[PDB]
């Protein structure tokens, strides 16, 4: 169960981690969909 | 075209103008006169016949270790620590088996020539200690996981502390650390060969001469060869 | 793919090159002064049935056994043609159902220059099929794979060998396992994987020459060998060419060649 | 400068066969041109039997230099290098 | 048809793309990595079929290993032309694009053929580096084939400590070539070593290193 309890936190760090890293990228997309936008 | 290539003192292979063809000759640094062919015992079989070979448990009572084959069989059963170097060692074979069949061997060929006969040292050990008879052995399991996983640690190839030589060091012993834990495992040395305490540090000390003595000498023109 | 014979045999077909030529029997220079109508009797009920520039005309025969035999359509065939030449040739295709499977043509002293048309026309229209591919073959390979018990059984599986190579427009075909395609030469493995597939490669050839006649070398030795011929980021071959470009001294490199 | 300090030396610690070779070869030739033994013989007359015994004793007095490929060098003692 | 195929094609360039700048060190969200064919038809194909490669440019930052591991990483912008033949004009467009909108490298793939104005353009772009790539050569990822091993750049620290370990000049190392595939995968430049960790019949793994030319 201790093993279990860690392996649960190592998951949910990453995922905050993953979540973090998702909303670092969408700006980016939003960017070049609007750079891409001008292009046009 | 390969006249100038020699082995340095350094265990790299090298021409004349120093530069650099094999980071260690052989990828394993040994002599092509000091190796056998040998069976890895972790990469045939199924999964039953691997976990009925490998794996000690010391709950069950009709899955243990024999009674007749150890002095000490009385006050073993219910232990935790021993349980959990047990489990130590099959996790350590299991992710042998899972390398072995995964990355180097993928069609299941376990026939490769390797230093260190391994056989040939257990049988004379048999020999020379007398382990005939149904008599039980003092070997203890600790001594048995501590022996082979420090006997892991001291087949050196390359000498030094930094970390890329203690790196290539680990590279390079892996296929036989391999081979070596897939004999000396601890059901294994108190079921089939029956070792003693005094047959196992023969056996230990003698897997380390011998591959010492399997290493390639520096000055060695191996490129003529 | 690999356990199903038809689908191999569709990705066969679909590898291997197959020309105009191939199909083509015998081709005729004919002279019909009338765009509209024709002079043969044979073919005239088919453009008739069609109907409803030059007075030079080209009509070629193709073999019916081996068109069906490709799997190939006339419709493919002349959409080929059209293609290749726009709007200056106007072409018609008798069915299916003819006797004999003629496609004709219509320019828009010309005789040589049909006849130079209809040379290129043979020798460069490309219907289907990677080019440089001459022939492909069907072979079975067993292979032994680990089973759900863990025990290695063996097993059989469907594979293409060809004749000719061009390992880049094949690792991109549909159907193709794309990361274990592989050639028996290793300038091609060079010029697309790299140079460690090269090595790989080199090592696999030299293997295969040494262990057919049932000889065995140690592992190092041509490990040793493959290294040297890899190690300056190129091929180097063992000769004059290879050994004596390096920066080696003059007296080591004169005493060779 | 080139030469490496005993305590970092980090080149094998036994005695090669070329090693072996060339010590015993030197050793035989200066004790066939009158050099002093430091061992005791007992009825060994020919030169490379007393090398022999010298090296199995740990008596002979010559060092090895072992040259890396950059150009340093370790020096080992034929007394201080494991022969089998 | 031929116009299926053609975006078959296009759909996988883009996914090795995305998978060699998700190597190199940029950062690539996992629903952008395995977004698939039918959503790359709807995004991208109008209502007759046609694709709009414009359409496909993205912007790329490192991740915090990355960075931390290579500090010289900047911002990735790709960009896919429109025009089957490049020219003067289209390398000098792109490179002014790259100067204004400050970046540290773009890489430009092509479809048919580059001129060789262009190519003798591409060196004077200091300090952003301009790579370019064809889109039939990018259809496969070289790198998952059974025989490419997996290739790792090092940072200049470990190869000082490579150096230093096996008292080596840089000359006296194995080489690798600037155009190799798996080079040009990973945007090698010239000085720099990769770290090739391999399979090996007689120890199991064995690394090998080599540095770029």
């Amino acid at each position: 169960e201790k093993r279990l309890e860690q392996e649960q936190r190592r998951l949910e760090e990453a995922r905050k981690r993953q979540e973090a890293e998702l909303i670092k990228r969408q700006e980016l997309i939003k960017q070049a969909e609007e750079w891409n936008k001008m292009d046009i | 075209a390969l006249e100038d290539i020699m082995v340095h003192y350094d265990g790299t292979t090298r021409n004349s103008l120093g530069d650099i063809i094999q980071f260690l000759y052989g990828e394993d640094g040994l002599d092509g006169t000091q190796v056998e062919r040998q069976t890895i015992d972790t990469i045939p079989g199924s999964d039953k016949a691997f976990h009925k070979r490998y794996y000690v448990d010391l709950m069950d009572e009709k899955n243990s270790i024999k009674p007749d084959v150890i002095e000490y069989a009385a006050d073993i059963l219910g232990d935790v620590e021993l349980q959990k170097e047990l489990n130590s060692e099959y996790e350590q074979l299991v992710s042998d088996r899972k390398f072995l069949r995964e990355i180097v061997f993928v069609n299941g060929d376990h026939n490769w020539p390797l230093p260190v006969n391994l056989r040939r040292i257990i049988q004379n050990a048999q020999q020379i200690f007398h382990l005939d008879r149904a008599k039980a052995s003092d070997l203890t399991i600790p001594e048995i996981i501590h022996g082979v996983r420090d006997l892991c640690k001291k087949l050196f190839v390359l000498r030094g502390e930094n970390e890329l030589i203690k790196e290539a060091q680990q590279n390079a012993t892996s296929l036989f650390q391999c081979l070596v834990r897939a004999r000396l495992a601890t059901r294994r040395i108190l079921e089939e060969f029956r070792l003693n305490r005094d047959a196992f540090e023969w056996v230990l000390g003698t897997i380390e001469a011998q591959f010492q003595r399997s290493l390639v000498h520096p000055g060695e023109m191996v490129g003529v060869i | 793919i690999a356990l199903d014979i038809e689908k191999a045999k569709v990705i066969q077909s679909s590898i291997e090159y197959t020309t105009l030529k191939n199909v083509t029997s015998a081709t005729e220079i004919y002279y019909d002064p009338d765009p509209t109508s024709t002079v043969i009797e044979e073919d005239f009920d088919t453009v008739e049935a069609y109907f409803s520039q030059s007075p030079w005309l080209l009509r070629l025969e193709l073999d019916r056994a081996r068109m069906l035999d490709k799997q190939l359509t006339m419709n493919q065939v002349a959409d080929k043609i059209s293609e290749v030449f726009s709007d200056d040739l106007f072409v018609m295709w008798s069915e299916d159902n003819a006797d004999k499977l003629i496609i004709r043509c219509r320019v828009i002293e010309e005789d040589q220059m049909l006849k130079r048309i209809e040379a290129h026309m043979l020798d460069l229209i490309a219907l289907r099929g990677i080019p440089g591919i001459s022939k492909v073959y069907m072979v079975k390979h067993k292979v032994s794979v680990p089973d759900e018990s863990g025990e290695y059984k063996n097993e059989e599986l469907w594979a293409l060998e060809t004749d000719g190579i061009n390992l880049a427009e094949v690792m991109a075909v549909p159907g193709v396992d794309s990361s274990r395609t592989y050639s028996n030469s290793f300038v091609e493995i060079l010029s697309v994987l790299g140079i460690e597939a090269t090595r790989s490669s080199l090592y696999k050839e030299i293997l295969n020459v040494i262990a057919f006649d049932g000889s065995y070398v140690n592992y190092r030795h041509m490990a040793l060998l493959v290294d040297v011929m890899t190690s300056r980021g190129y091929l180097m071959a063992i000769t004059r060419h290879g050994i004596n470009r390096a920066d080696t001294g003059a007296l080591m490199r004169c005493s060779f060649e | 400068e080139l030469a490496i300090l005993k305590e970092e030396r980090t080149t094998t610690p036994y005695l090669t066969k070329y090693e072996r070779a060339r010590i015993l070869g030197t050793r035989a030739l200066q004790i066939s041109m009158n050099a002093p033994v430091l061992v005791d013989i007992e009825g060994e007359t020919d030169p490379l039997q007393i090398a022999m015994k010298e090296l199995s004793q740990r008596k002979i007095p010559l060092v090895i230099r072992r040259y890396l490929p950059d150009g340093s060098y370790e020096d080992w003692g034929c007394d201080e290098l494991i022969v089998d | 048809e031929d116009n299926n195929r053609i975006i078959s094609r296009l759909w996988r360039s883009f996914r090795t793309v995305k998978e060699m700048a998700a190597d190199r060190g940029y950062f690539i969200s996992q629903e952008e990595m395995d977004q698939s064919l039918e959503e790359f038809r709807s995004k991208i194909c109008d209502s007759m079929g046609n694709p709009q490669r414009k359409l496909m440019s993205f912007l790329a930052n490192p991740t915090p290993e990355a960075l931390e591991k290579y500090s010289d990483l900047g911002t990735l912008w790709v960009e896919f032309c429109d025009e089957p033949s490049v020219g003067i004009k289209t390398m000098r467009n792109f490179c002014l694009r790259i100067q204004e909108k400050n970046f540290s490298t773009g890489i430009f793939i092509y479809q048919n053929n580059i001129t060789p104005s262009a190519n003798k353009m591409i060196p004077t772009v200091s300090p952003a580096i301009i790579e370019t790539f064809q889109e039939s050569d990018l259809v496969v990822n070289i790198t998952h084939h059974e025989l490419v091993p997996k290739h790792i750049r090092l940072s200049d620290g470990e190869k000082s400590q490579l150096l230093q370990r096996y008292k080596l000049k840089e000359s006296q190392l194995p080489r690798i070539q600037r155009e190799d595939p798996v080079a040009r995968y990973l945007g090698l430049k010239r000085g720099q070593v990769v770290k090739i960790i391999r399979r090996s019949e007689t120890s199991g793994r064995y690394a090998s290193y080599r540095i770029c030319l």
